[PDB]
């Protein structure tokens, strides 16, 4: 049974690829977890980050990558595939700007990466990312845009999403919050996307352990919030 | 295309007033016209036409020579698909007009033909029909062989939710009448009510009767009124739901004469059926049987008047019923009609030594038979 | 073991993987050729007949690669659609090099060498696909040629491939008559050895399509047999059969 | 002979490709999909039940255009189904800019069979885990074609790939008739994914897809939530 | 809230007419105190905590099949009371489909009156499979 | 002297006291299966004189194959508990075992055991492992495996004609599995246990609860209703999974809302599933 | 002709089986559509049930 999971092109005999898989639980590696919560006219991604050392300069720990302009990505997973599929995303982006002359959408972003990771499905020669993306994005006459791309190459729009190592159990919170109908305010949906976190981690959640990047309607620029941001959200939910 | 639908709102609106020497002429007016559209039309216009005209209750004894005739027009036509539709609504008239045997006739000489041809949909309604009568003369394994056949015919082809509401219908009617397994009488009566209201067909009110029938058949009357209380039976609730709620009330009490006050008030809607009244029948003498049982544990020489005071009946009734249960091998003991009394006693076992006696008795006398066939050689 | 690899020879020089292929033929649905005076057809069963399966193409086993040529199948659906892409390039660069259509032995040859090439360079595994060819040239009139997976061809007068192909080139060898057979009769060999083949019983029109290749006033025309004739063939054989019956 | 089941160019001793055939499993472990054609047209529909809410139903699109005329659902992986939507879409293209017609929906299915088939030609690559039902309208006639990952490809009056694909056959045969139209046949696919659908067929978790001859179109969910409602 | 009904009141699970449940994972990193929580409830209803050590109370183990049965039952529930668990922890939760197959007859489903309780502890969660996770 | 014959359970040989205690009433409508087994398993035990009538050999062995969880095991089970001859559980499993020549030997003994004691039933519990298709065997241990499935075969229909004993078998897919296994002399009935459908479920739904105590409110028919492919084994979880939310609440009376949770977390199979399988 | 090509152990349970159907109708006789549907039961065969593998081999 599990004799076939030693090269991705290899199709065991109840049809799944086992080397996918073990990308897909590589991506917990990284040993953080990341949110993302799409408002009404706005999108949120709040991360984990953990410096265990009083050595590293916090400012380059960042997992919050801005992939252009007005579509930002947040990353999980090994640091140096999430690195590279960042820039990969960056190139495809200019590439897209250049050969059409708008801006991308985060639509395609997210179904580029796919198609890139598919293909390093299909042909065995690169091991696949084990990174998966999330990106945000203000698409004209679409609002707000979450999307998730994963390692097999299945690129999936969502209402809220998560990644990393508590991924069920955030997905779960944000299943029992995304169907009491609500005002997704900017700052409902930075509540929201805090309150998963922290209910998942059961951490105080000091600003400086987490990153949030938001992107709105009102500004449809990818913007990380500065510390004392953060505070402020933090100190309104607890109130 | 207008001449059709003229016909058949004229036909609906006839019926409506009934005019059945009308219906007949205009649906023998109409024939010159059927040659002239084509062969399914034709078939479901004929069909339209016949239905509406035996629907109504104008029993004038036309009917079965109405259908005779369109047969023989089908015949001389050769129009095999409406011959054998005309056939199949024959069946279905005789069975219901209690003409069981030329019905069975009919089927039997049918099959072969619907065999053959591969609308299996008419061959499945006419194995139920077989089924039906074969249950309605009693003959309880042939009908559960028609009632089979038809089912392994009906799970090869998209059964609509009438012929499924049927099938099951049958299933549970069979299940009913052979009175060894409830439950699964219950579930396709079940089954034959959900189908039925699907449709919103008359003969789901029936199907739920049927249900409530078969809550009553394990002991457990108490849910008939939880399935009278049951979001598809509130809009079917009426004269028979509470008549088989009190019979269900009765049965919980153990009152035969609250059983025999339910079955005289509701005699429309508990004689009327053959199921209902055979089914409750059988109910009403088990319950009997068991309470004059339960009042005679006591006793040893009680009169049959304080028997029939303690059960409430009358003395003849419950006289024939107790010598019944004599006969029948059933409690031991012996009515004294000179003074009035039934005794009861131990019934002695039988003094197998005895009978073992009788049997070596008869084992040699053969024995001595066969010594006879000795002693010949002197 | 050596039959990881197409080009691993055995210790008894036995190209283990080609003859998996040969073997693997047999799977394939039963087609068949024969040859006669001024004709020569192929037959082959539907194999899979199912009644939610439209019938479009006409010639699922049967394939037009010249003008006065035709091929059957049996292998490999993917192999087998290669095999005759190729094989019709191949006749068209002839014909547009030369002019003339080309002479039937060899394009089985050509496209026989190219099946020799994936039983001898790695990486690539043999075509499991071997085929019939029927047509008409200037050089030997009527021409019958079987392939094989290995890329070896050889002419023929009656020969099958595919499911009980012994028994039908049995059958073929009891009952040919070589130089007095014709087209009608060549028709009647084929039925009956499909019959006999074919383990349904009664050989059912659809399930069987033949197609035939004669010369009409220099037009080489390639009929493919509507299921109207193959209707009446099949009454004729019953009829022959019935007519046999009559000894007991 | 489980020493055959890894290597896509060396034969089984019985002479049979294993891994194509798990390729054909990993097909049949997929969503359901159905597709019938009617004297009408042709119609595609596919189960898109997502894990949650939280997926966007709208974001992706299972049942997808090819041309104006031909449309493409399938059954299997989903990340080969988009490269294999975009390689039809550019051969489609390639056609079309050939010949300056519309491409015949038989051609492009040779064309997609083949180019699945390049797939399971190499040790090192890996066939395409997808099952592609390709309708179109061409020569005022409908077409139906299911493409595999062996690049076999046959002509499907009316079938079901995916989970309970054999439910879906048994199903057919019954309620399908080569005489029906776009609605029936409509009513049909909706009524045989619902033999293999767990739960409610909200409009949002099914995708139907209409091949007649005004061109291939995807149904709207305002469109789907009627057909239900009709059906239910 | 999982063992002590079954311990306390027992009657309960009548009450509302259910057989009472029986595998309870507490599936955890080893060397946390699995054992030591369970010896802790144990001495708070002061019952018998028979953990297991294979020797007369192996099951699965396929050297030998019915005989090893007929100790897994004896020696604990009939004889010891009640309270039971398992060693090798990760074992048997995570020739092998076969072994799986002869798991599931062992533990399937037992008479209530006698108590085999298997409060397992498995070390990882990716070693466990669906056909547990049945109630 | 001579000793009272000491026969004992030996390897099952379930006595008196081990019956599993499940019967006809405690199956929720498997009619045809319950039909088909009791006419192969039961009838000719008890009533033989019909067989002898017809003269037709009635049959020796049955297969029930169907998806997991479907009441195969305790069908067998209730086989067992109405049964007047000896009856002997075993799966096959028990039979694969180290040192070669042991399961074989371990077949024949349980069939030499039934032999003793006839009347006998020999209920074959999962059989996938043994019972394979013998395709060409190259290595020890699928030679001891089709060593185990051909001294199966021929204990079941041999050159010694048991008689008198029945053998019963459960299987999964029935697309597997030896055609000598399928053989009409060996295996001659092969009964198809599938899901539970609506008219199924609702009976299994009806015999489960009509033991727990349950609630006016609680309309079991709202889950019979529901579309989802559930088998027997599915809806006994889903009934024990609402009495303990009931009783975890502190409530001794079965609510609606508990059914529906416990409906709600049974019905969730998808775990993972990666999403890209789908 | 009903058994086209059997074992000889399917004609045993052939008649085995029309037994079993006069059995189940409480009769003694065996009558020919018996026969041949009990001949239809014992020659149940199992097919690819998927045109996909069975379209492999054209
Ligand atoms: N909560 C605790 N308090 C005190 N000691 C503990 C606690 N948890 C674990 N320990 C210590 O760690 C060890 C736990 O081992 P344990 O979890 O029982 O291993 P296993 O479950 O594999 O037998 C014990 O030796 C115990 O002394
Ligand atoms: N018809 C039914 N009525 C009541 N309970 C059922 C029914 N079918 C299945 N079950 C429940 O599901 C379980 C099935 O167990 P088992 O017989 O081992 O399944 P299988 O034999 O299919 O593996 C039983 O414990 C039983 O409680
Ligand atoms: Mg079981």
């Amino acid at each position: 049974s599990a004799g076939f999971d030693r090269h991705i092109t290899i199709f065991s005999p109840e049809g799944r690829l086992y080397q996918v898989e073990y990308a897909f639980k590589a991506i917990n590696q990284g040993g953080l977890t990341s949110v993302a919560v799409r408002g009404k006219d706005c999108a949120v991604i709040v991360t984990q980050k953990k410096v265990p050392d009083k050595l590293l300069d916090s400012s380059t720990v960042t997992h919050l990558f801005k992939i252009t302009e007005n579509i930002g990505c947040v990353m999980t997973g090994m640091t140096a595939d999430s690195r590279s599929q960042v820039q990969r995303a960056r190139y495809e982006a200019a590439n897209w700007k250049y050969k059409y002359g708008y801006e991308i959408p985060v639509d395609m972003l997210c179904k580029r990466i796919a198609d890139i990771s598919q293909v390093y499905t299909q042909n065995a020669e690169m091991r696949p990312l084990g990174c998966c993306m999330i990106l945000i994005g203000i698409d004209e006459e679409q609002g707000p845009q979450v999307y998730k791309c994963d390692p097999a190459g299945y690129y999936c729009g969502f209402k809220a999403t998560a990644a990393g190592v508590k991924q069920t159990e955030s997905t779960s919170f944000l299943e029992k919050k995304v169907k009491k109908k609500f005002d997704w305010t900017f700052e409902q949906t930075v509540e929201t996307a805090i309150t998963c976190l922290s209910t998942v981690l059961s951490i105080d959640f000091k600003p400086s352990e987490i990153e949030v990047g938001v992107v709105t309607v009102e500004n449809p620029k990818f913007r990380i919030l500065t510390e004392a941001e953060i505070d402020a959200h933090l100190v309104a939910l607890a109130e | 295309q207008v001449k059709e639908q003229s016909i058949l709102e004229l036909g609906s609106l006839l019926a409506k007033t009934g005019q059945a020497a009308e219906l007949g002429g205009l649906l023998k007016y109409v024939r010159p016209f059927l040659n002239s559209i084509s062969k399914a039309k034709a078939a479901r216009l004929v069909r339209s036409l016949l239905d509406l005209f035996l629907d109504m209750e104008a029993a004038t004894g036309q009917e079965v020579e109405l259908c005779l005739e369109c047969i023989e027009w089908a015949k001389s036509e050769k129009r095999t698909f409406l011959r054998q539709a005309l056939e199949a609504r024959l069946v279905s008239l005789y069975f219901d007009t209690k003409r069981y045997q030329e019905a069975l006739h009919l089927g039997s000489q049918l099959l072969r033909e619907l065999k053959k041809m591969d609308d299996k949909a008419l061959l499945v309604e006419v194995q139920l029909l077989e089924s039906k009568t074969y249950h309605a003369l009693s003959n309880l394994p042939k009908a559960r062989a028609a009632l089979t056949s038809a089912r392994t015919t009906a799970n090869a082809i998209y059964c609509p939710p009438k012929l499924q509401a049927t099938l099951d219908m049958q299933s549970g009617i069979i299940h009913a009448a052979e009175e060894k397994d409830w439950k699964t009488a219950y579930s396709y009566f079940y089954e034959a009510f959900e189908g039925y209201d699907s449709i919103d067909s008359p003969k789901a009110i029936t199907s739920l009767k049927y249900m409530l029938l078969c809550k009553i058949m394990l002991n457990t009357p108490e849910d008939v009124q939880a399935l009278v209380s049951g979001k598809l039976a509130l809009r079917y609730a009426g004269r028979q739901t509470e008549a088989l709620k009190c019979v269900a009330q009765a049965s919980k009490n153990r009152s035969l004469a609250d059983f025999e006050k339910a079955l005289t008030d509701y005699r429309a809607e508990l004689r009327d059926d053959p199921i209902i009244s055979t089914h409750l029948a059988k109910l009403y003498d088990n319950l009997l049987e068991q309470n004059l049982i339960r009042v005679i544990e006591p006793f040893s020489r009680v009169q049959i008047e304080h028997i029939s005071s303690l059960i409430k009946l009358s003395k003849a009734d419950v006289e024939r019923k107790l010598s019944q249960m004599i006969l029948d091998k059933k409690f031991h003991g012996i009515l004294d009609q000179g003074e009035g009394v039934l005794i009861i006693f131990d019934e002695p076992p039988v003094d197998k030594t005895y009978e073992a006696a009788l049997e070596t008795i008869q084992n040699m006398s053969k024995v001595v038979d066969s010594l006879y066939n000795k002693a010949k050689k002197l | 073991r050596y039959d990881s690899r197409t080009t691993i020879f055995s210790p008894e020089g036995r190209l283990y993987q080609v003859e998996y292929a040969m073997e693997a033929i047999g799977h394939a649905g039963t087609c068949l050729g024969i040859l006669a005076n001024d004709g020569v057809l192929l037959a082959a069963e539907r194999r899979n007949i199912h009644k939610l399966l439209d019938e479009v193409f006409f010639s699922e086993k049967i394939y037009k690669l010249n003008e006065d040529m035709a091929c059957s199948v049996a292998g490999i659906t993917s192999d087998a659609n290669v095999l005759t892409n190729e094989l019709r390039l191949i006749a068209q660069r002839y014909l547009l090099q030369y002019q003339e259509p080309i002479p039937c032995e060899q394009l089985v040859t050509a496209l026989c060498d190219i099946k020799q090439a994936y039983t001898q360079f790695g990486g690539k595994r043999p075509f499991g696909v071997s085929l019939l060819y029927i047509g008409w040239d200037k050089h030997y009139g009527f021409q019958l040629y079987q392939s094989d997976p290995s890329g070896n061809y050889g002419g023929w007068k009656a020969t099958c491939i595919g499911n009980n192909s012994a028994a039908a080139v049995s059958m073929l060898k009891q009952d040919y008559k070589e130089g007095e057979m014709t087209l009608k009769s060549a028709l009647a060999l084929a039925i009956k050895v499909l019959n006999k083949t074919m383990d349904v019983s009664k050989l059912s029109a659809e399930k069987v399509e033949i197609a035939t290749l004669t010369r009409e006033n220099g037009k080489t025309v390639i009929r493919v047999l509507k299921q109207k004739e193959v209707e009446q063939l099949i009454k004729k054989h019953e009829e022959e059969e019935a007519k046999a019956e009559r000894e007991k | 002979e489980r020493g055959y089941s890894f290597s896509l160019t060396t034969f089984s001793p019985s002479g049979k490709l294993v891994q194509i055939e798990y390729a054909l499993a990993a097909v049949a472990g997929g969503a359901p999909s159905v597709g019938i054609k009617a004297a009408n047209g042709v119609v595609l529909a596919t189960e898109k039940k997502q894990k949650s809410i939280l997926y966007d139903e709208r974001s992706v699109h299972k049942v997808e255009p090819i041309t104006k005329h031909i449309g493409l659902v399938y059954s299997g992986m989903g990340p080969d189904y988009r490269v294999l939507v975009h390689r039809a879409r550019k051969l489609a293209q390639q056609y079309y800019l050939v010949y300056q017609e519309p491409i015949p929906t038989a051609q492009l299915v040779q064309r997609v069979a083949s180019v699945m088939q390049e797939y399971t030609q190499s040790g090192g690559v890996r066939p395409f885990g997808v099952s592609l039902l390709i309708c179109g309208w061409n020569e005022g006639r409908p077409y139906l074609f299911q493409s595999d990952p062996s690049g076999a490809y046959f002509a499907w009056k009316a079938t079901a790939m995916g989970k309970n694909y054999v439910n879906g056959k048994t199903f057919l045969e019954k309620r399908y008739n080569e005489d029906l139209e776009l609605e029936d046949a409509i009513h049909t696919a909706i009524l045989t994914l619902k033999e293999s659908f767990e739960g409610q067929m909200t409009e949002d978790n099914i995708e139907v897809g209409i091949c007649n001859e005004a061109g291939f179109r995807r149904l709207t969910p305002t469109e789907v939530k009627d057909y239900l409602a009709a059906i239910a | 809230e999982v063992i002590e009904l079954p311990l306390t009141n027992p009657e309960l699970f009548q009450r509302v007419g259910i057989i009472p449940p029986k595998g309870c994972l507490l599936y955890g990193p080893p060397g946390t105190g699995k054992t030591l929580l369970a010896r802790a409830v144990a001495s708070q209803l002061d019952c018998n905590f028979l953990k297991v050590v294979s020797s007369s109370i192996v099951d699965k183990y396929i050297g030998e099949s019915a005989r090893l049965i007929r100790e897994m039952f004896n020696y604990a529930r009939d004889h010891q009371p009640c309270i039971i668990f398992m060693d090798e922890i990760d074992a048997i939760g995570g020739e092998i489909q076969r072994t799986l197959m002869e798991l599931l007859n062992q533990m399937d489903g037992f008479d209530t009156l006698h108590r085999v309780k298997m409060i397992m502890a498995t070390n990882r969660p990716d070693t466990l499979d669906p056909a547990l996770l049945r109630p | 002297d001579v000793l009272p014959p000491e026969a004992d359970s030996s390897i099952m040989m379930l006595t008196s006291d081990q019956k599993p205690d499940v019967m006809y009433a405690d199956i929720g409508g498997m009619d045809i299966q319950k039909q088909e087994v009791r006419e192969a398993v039961e009838l000719p035990l008890t009533h033989f004189e019909l067989y002898k009538q017809i003269g037709i050999d009635p049959p020796r062995g049955v297969l029930m194959y169907g998806p997991p969880g479907c009441g195969k095991t305790m069908l067998a089970k209730a086989v067992a508990h109405h049964t007047t001859a000896a009856f002997i559980r075993v799966v096959g499993s028990e039979f694969v075992q180290k040192y070669l020549g042991e399961g074989p030997r371990m077949v024949r003994d349980v069939f030499r055991l039934a032999k003793e004691n006839a009347p006998a039933i020999i209920f074959i519990d999962e059989i996938d492992a043994i019972a394979t298709k013998r395709f060409d065997a190259q290595t020890g241990a699928d030679r001891e495996v089709q060593r185990i499935l051909l001294e199966l075969l021929n204990q079941m229909d041999g050159f010694d004609q048991n008689v008198n004993v029945k053998v019963i078998m459960a299987t999964n897919r029935a697309d597997t599995l030896d055609p000598a296994l399928l053989r009409p002399g060996r295996l001659d009935r092969k009964i198809e246990f599938p899901l539970p459908d609506r008219r199924q479920k609702r009976l299994i739904f009806s015999t489960i609860t009509s033991k727990m105590n349950l609630s006016e409110e609680v309309d079991l028919e709202d889950y019979v209703a529901r579309p989802d492919k559930i088998s027997g084994a599915d809806i006994n979880s889903i009934c024990q999974e609402s009495g303990m939310l009931a009783v975890r609440e502190n409530r001794y009376i079965v609510l609606a809302k508990d059914f529906e949770k416990a409906y709600k977390t049974v019905i969730k199979k998808d775990e993972q599933e990666h999403e890209f399988y789908k | 002709e009903l058994m086209p090509g059997a074992s000889g152990a399917e004609v045993k349970g052939v008649c085995t089986e029309a037994g079993m159907y006069a059995l189940r109708e409480r009769r003694v006789h065996v009558t020919q559509e018996d026969f041949e549907m009990a001949v239809a039961k014992v020659m149940q065969k199992d097919s690819e049930k998927n045109m996909s593998i069975k379209k492999l081999w054209k």
